[PDB]
């Protein structure tokens, strides 16, 4: 049996640290919820 | 059980001690998680059982307790926060400026950052606090790293 554990509230932290970087993908979306790259 | 608005952690007992399979936002007394990570089942919140509601594969997202109710979406211009709440460790919101999944039906926001499998359904957030959509499922480019989708289901 899968239980549920309280995290934290959802808020925008102010001065968070700031990384990744924004891919533009050309992807494929299957029956099965499975993205993939097209090429 | 508790029904507080905000983030939760998805555990199993099922496994080796005490295993975090993924995380979820409760909203308007209805739990919001991504499809794999529970893969329909009940859920416990205490002594209180959660049910699934409304689920869907291909989208890859599950409700419990009510209909989807985060309809928030990215601008498609703005920074967001992902509020990851990894494994054993503590929330931690992280800011990024979201890439481009660009399919046949459309684009959908992407962001670059790569957690432990135990961290999908973890929200997306705007600058205005509102959940755009759940982390936890994408792709793995080229040089290795992964990329997932801002996830977001639609308000019946
Ligand atoms: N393929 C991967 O590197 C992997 C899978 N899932 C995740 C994150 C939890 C979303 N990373």
């Amino acid at each position: 049996d899968m239980y549920i554990e309280r995290a934290g509230d959802i808020t925008w932290e102010k001065d968070a640290e700031v990384t990744g970087n924004s891919p533009r993908l050309d992807v494929a979306l299957d029956e099965s919820g499975d993205f993939s790259l097209v090429e | 059980g508790e029904t507080t608005d905000g983030v939760y952690r998805v555990m199993t007992r099922r496994l080796l001690g005490s295993t975090q399979v993924g995380v979820g936002v409760m909203q308007e007394g209805v739990f919001h998680t991504m499809w794999h990570v529970t893969k329909g089942a009940a859920l416990r919140s205490g002594e209180g059982r959660l049910d699934p509601y409304w689920g869907d594969v291909k989208q890859d997202l599950v409700s419990y307790c009510g209909p989807w109710k985060l309809d928030a979406a990215w601008d498609g211009l703005s920074e967001v926060q992902l509020l990851a709440v990894p494994p054993g460790e503590r929330a931690k919101n992280i800011q990024t400026l979201p890439g481009i999944f660009k399919t046949k039906d459309g684009d959908i926001g992407a962001v670059a950052l790569d957690y432990p499998a135990g961290t999908s359904g973890s929200p997306i957030l705007d600058k205005c606090g509102r959940v755009i959509g759940l982390y936890g499922n994408g792709v793995v480019i080229k040089n290795g790293s992964y990329v997932s989708a801002i996830t977001q289901g639609k308000r019946e």
